[PDB]
């Protein structure tokens, strides 16, 4: 009755391939409901800045008719069953979910498969939906959080398709007609990049006969070996600062260049995520807070919050730090925040590497205590790594944690380093990014 | 036992129910009668205080003990607090879940509650509050309860700003020694063994007294306040007196809520089978959210609509809402669409009870509630015998009821009760 | 009879206000000081609701849970 | 023992604050602990501490002493600092303990 004992009596996850080599893949549980979603390696790192907006108008016209259930009808059936439905895309993945009962799984990858292979686009739908997306994105730039990733993400990776944002520009949006939406689907949304991922109360005997019934046909070859490729994205060092003051506070952004999802120095950078910690003004723990730096936030007032972000993409990623301030504040957080960084490079702890790998168990173990949330891993290990990595061997490589080699790894990504700086607001005491590379050093090590 | 829930009650009336899922972490709840709803007039925001004075110094172990000792194990402490009851909660390694415990229970049994303390933590108090008020619907629905009720349900579920920097270790005191009892508790926990807990329960909770304080029986009053405060968007809840926890009423006012539109099932959707959001989209052009707002508690209930709209359109939003629960109210509805209602209450309870935290919620609410465990398909079964002549019983009810009205925004084209 | 300070004796400065643009000769009893109020604390914007998509979901429909942590975010529920 | 007594009393008088009016938990030096003592302290005890050193400073800018009768006695001398000082060494302590760990 130990933790490796409960993480081994976790139920594996079954996975196998149809005729057209679209994965599916599903884990059983227990659940009176189920959680069943498509999952396609397609998004803004795969635009090439002339159809920067089609997954974006995708997203929004897969589910305002089909060829099968135009109009409403799709709605109808879905609230009719009473499954919860959602959709979203990131930079590298496109997801499309269906929250509902175990009893109506073939109905759910029924609506999926004509969801994903039988999407009607009408024009007047085309015109509605642009002009929702014009609207949604003013939101968005009223939005404070949203813009500073998107800029740390320009600057980041200017000159690749990973700078250009999901929404895609306004004029692009504007200007994008239905033959780009029809090229993107039919360049995109082939057989062996989706992964059919069913979690719950599904066998998976059903689920690969439904997708055998349903998802055999996507008619993986291309039109006339138009195969596209996967180019590796140059990260920059640099900084971008969208100074307005009129705004009551400043948020920024500081990262450095990830290691990828599929390297194996993500679990101890985690762990580094973990010791360095996530700050918010709402919380209890007050100065005494185990987290160093969210202890001198709280004992000096600095900052309204900070998080860490691990974001990871085929053999790149952002890694660092985001924090919200007032004007006032930016310099000490900064100074601070980096303090602490190279304190992990250069003298970390053994007592709070292990603080940092129990935090980071209750993590993984916390976040996947869900249906829904098991899809959502089963879709990213299948897309990212190809295959599901179980609890038992993320506890494995968290064991293989320790200090010395998280003390190496910090050193290898963080110090010395040419940074991504994002600031938005009122950042005039936001330093230079020649004192941030000298943050980014230190002379007694 | 992974086939069922042990379930015992002590002769001191305290409630304990277990579960070996063998997960891998465990979830230790305590789960207390002693929401805001048990303050007179003279206490008011203690319930707010004792919140965020979950983390202080204990007779045990100090509030710098508790917050690393907490972060070292990687746990998770959280309050979880409603107007009728608090749920304070523990998550982790199932290895450490003994010292957890320990933790918990030093800190909701036994709280030394210092005068600096909570001097230094009513700042975070008026910050946890605007914080909370930064959406307008959650000043809404207090205002809703405000005009809904004379007391005892009426009491903010956050502190007052007169309040702020006069709630004092005494007033805590009193109210832990008044509300924090065994008969008006419950220890739940998943991922633990049924004799620990026992033996945990015997050694923390048997030095608190009985029934406590009894309550005010929150008396309804109606009426309306509105708040004009130049928002782009109008927020309007209008209600009416409901059923309880425990009532086929109750359960006949889910449906009903779940036939009016409880909220979106699809990302970006029309809301095609939301009654209200079609009425509303058949004669408007403009933003609009309209839904049915639903909230039981122990003695009584609120049934309503909530409508956000533009501040010109709000009128013609509200009646258009209105009279679509009139036309249901006099039996504009179908089977086919009570069945639906039914499909789609029924999934919303069977994904409430799909996560660990949430699974955990309910059974304590079960547990403090009634007592006894009720199976999720026995809550199905019920659910199946609500009849639709009993929604319509309830829509009549709640249009020839008294109206309690909450509205905020810019309220020039916005109607009166005695308008609608 | 007709006005307010004819028709209601001691609520005549309550019903009326009086502001002296430019100060007289005489000073009236009770200056009046305000006592170097507060202010509300320096907090994020939240986005608003441009479209009837994102504000779908928006509309309250359970009752309120006031969630608060050691170190996870306070949250409201609906 | 019963000599002790004596002897510490006389100690007392020798010390010399007690014929400015201060007491013991006055007169000790106020390092970061003891900031976090004072803080601690109760309204009326901290009005009536920072009353004894501002008369207690008046005097000594005198060169005056209070009368016999006016002085505080060995007796009377209460240990109002104590426990909270008591408290914040052992919070201290508990931190430098978990700092070591």
């Amino acid at each position: 009755a130990t933790f490796a004992q409960a993480l081994q009596s976790v139920p594996e996850t079954q996975v196998s391939i149809l005729d057209n080599g679209l994965r599916v893949a599903s884990e059983q549980s227990s659940h009176a409901t189920c959680t069943v979603g498509v999952w396609i390696d397609a998004g803004s790192r795969y635009e090439t800045e002339k159809n920067n907006g089609a997954g974006y108008f995708l997203e929004h016209l897969a589910f305002k008719g089909t060829k099968n259930r135009p109009g409403n009808a799709l709605e109808k059936e879905v609230e009719s069953i009473g499954a919860h439905l959602n959709a979203y895309s990131t930079r590298e993945h496109t997801a499309y979910l269906i929250k509902a009962l175990s009893k109506d799984l073939p109905k759910v990858v029924e609506l999926l498969a004509d969801i994903v292979q039988n999407s009607s686009l009408e024009d007047s739908q085309i015109e509605k939906e642009r002009d929702v997306i014009l609207r949604e994105m003013q939101e968005n730039d009223a939005s404070m959080q949203n813009v500073v990733f998107d800029y740390l993400h320009a600057t980041a990776f200017q000159g690749t398709p990973l700078a250009q944002a999901v929404e895609g520009p306004s004029e692009n949006v504007r200007r994008l007609s239905r033959t780009d939406l029809t090229d993107y689907l039919n360049r995109h949304y082939k057989a062996p990049r989706m992964v059919l991922a069913a979690a719950g109360g599904v066998e998976h005997q059903q689920l690969l006969d439904l997708a055998q019934k349903h998802l055999s046909s996507v008619s993986r070859v291309y039109e006339e070996d138009a195969v596209p490729g996967l180019t590796p994205c140059r990260f920059t060092g640099s900084e971008i600062r969208h100074r307005d003051d009129a705004l009551p506070l400043a948020h920024v952004a500081i990262a450095v260049e990830g290691p990828g999802w599929a390297n194996p120095d993500n679990v101890t950078l985690q762990v580094a995520n973990a010791i360095i910690g996530h700050y918010d003004c709402t919380y209890g723990g007050g100065v005494h807070l185990s987290s160093p730096l969210a202890s001198v936030a709280v004992a000096n007032k600095l900052c309204q919050s900070f998080q860490t972000f691990n974001i990871s993409y085929s053999d790149t990623g952002l890694l660092g730090a985001h924090f919200v301030c007032d004007a006032m504040s930016i310099d000490d957080m900064v100074f601070f925040l980096q303090g602490q960084w190279m304190r992990l490079c250069t003298s970390a702890t053994e007592s709070e590497v292990t603080r940092g790998k129990n935090i980071l168990r209750n993590a993984l173990v916390s976040h996947l205590d869900g249906t829904t949330p098991v899809c959502e891993d089963i879709g990213r290990s299948l897309l990212t790594y190809g295959r599901r990595i179980p609890l038992a061997e993320w506890e494995s490589r968290i064991q293989e944690v320790d200090a010395q080699m998280l003390r190496d790894i910090c050193s290898k990504y963080f110090y010395d380093q040419c940074p991504a700086v994002a600031g938005y607001g009122p950042i005039e005491q936001l330093p230079d990014y020649n004192r941030i590379r000298s943050g980014m050093f230190w002379l007694r090590f | 036992q992974p086939q069922d829930l042990e379930f015992t009650k002590l002769p001191n009336g305290l409630v304990i129910a277990s579960l070996e899922n063998y997960a891998p972490l465990s979830r230790i709840g305590l789960f207390v009668k002693a929401g805001s709803r048990y303050e007179d007039s003279n206490n008011l925001g203690t319930s707010h205080l004792l919140r965020l004075a979950s983390s202080l110094t204990t007779k045990g172990a100090s509030s710098f003990k508790i917050t690393r000792g907490i972060e070292a194990v990687g746990g998770k402490l959280s309050v979880t607090a409603t107007r009728e009851n608090m749920a304070y909660t523990v998550e982790g390694i199932r290895s450490d879940i003994e010292i957890l415990m320990e933790f918990l229970l030093n800190v909701t049994t036994a709280p030394e509650f210092r005068r600096w303390e909570v001097a230094a933590l009513r700042s975070q108090l008026k910050i946890d509050k605007a914080v909370a008020f930064q959406n307008s619907q959650t000043r809404i629905i207090e205002n809703l309860h405000d005009v809904a009720y004379k007391n005892a349900l009426a009491n903010p579920l956050y502190c007052p700003d007169y309040r702020m920097g006069k709630i004092t270790s005494e007033e805590l005191h009193y109210f832990v020694q008044n509300h924090f009892t065994s008969a008006r508790m419950a220890l739940v926990g998943l991922g633990v063994s049924h004799s620990v807990l026992k033996q945990v329960a015997e050694q923390f909770l048997n030095m608190r007294g009985g029934l406590g304080l009894a309550g005010a029986k929150a008396k309804y009053r109606g009426g309306e306040i509105r708040e004009q405060n130049g928002d782009n968007l109008v927020h309007a809840a209008i209600v009416a007196e409901s059923a309880a926890i425990g009532n086929a009423e109750a359960n006949a006012f889910s449906v009903l809520q779940h036939l009016l539109g409880a909220g979106p099932h699809i990302k970006r959707g029309n809301n095609t089978t939301s009654l209200l959001s079609q009425s509303v989209a058949k004669g408007s052009h403009q933003p609009f959210d309209v839904s049915a707002f639903n909230a039981s508690y122990s003695d009584s209930g609120l049934f309503g609509i909530y409508t956000i709209s533009q501040a010109a359109a709000a009128g013609e939003v509200i009646n258009a809402a209105y009279n679509q629960v009139k036309a249901v109210a006099q039996g504009n509805l179908s089977s086919a669409d009570v069945q639906a209602a039914k499909n789609k209450l029924k999934a919303g309870y069977l994904m409430s009870v799909e996560t660990s935290e949430g699974f955990l919620s309910e059974i304590g609410s079960q547990a403090l509630a009634a007592g006894s465990y009720m199976p999720p398909s026995t809550v199905l079964q019920q659910i199946d015998s609500v009849a639709d002549a009993d929604v319509v019983k309830a829509a009549k009810k709640f249009v020839s009821g008294k109206k309690s009205m909450a509205a905020s925004g810019n309220l020039g084209h916005t109607p009166f009760l005695d308008e609608l | 009879m007709l006005s307010v300070a004819a028709r209601s004796g001691p609520f005549a400065p309550v019903l009326s206000a009086t502001s002296r643009g430019v100060a007289g000769a005489l000073r009236p009893l009770l200056q009046g000081a305000v006592p170097a109020a507060s202010e509300p604390p320096v907090l994020d914007v939240k986005r608003p609701f441009l479209c009837r998509e994102s504000l779908s979901g928006q509309a309250a429909a359970r009752p309120l849970v006031a969630t608060v942590g050691l170190n996870v975010p306070a949250s409201v529920r609906f | 023992s019963k000599w002790l007594d004596g002897f510490r009393k006389w100690y007392y008088n020798a010390a010399g604050f007690n014929k400015l009016g201060l007491m013991r938990d006055d007169t000790l030096h106020e390092t970061e602990d003891v900031k976090e003592a004072i803080r601690r302290l109760p309204e009326d005890l901290y009005n009536d501490r920072m009353f004894r050193i501002k008369r207690a400073l008046d005097l000594t800018m005198r060169h005056q002493i209070l009368p016999k009768d006016q002085w505080t006695k060995y007796e009377e001398d209460k240990f109002y600092l104590e426990p909270y000082l008591k408290e914040v060494i052992r919070e201290r302590k508990e931190r430098e303990e978990w700092a070591k760990k």
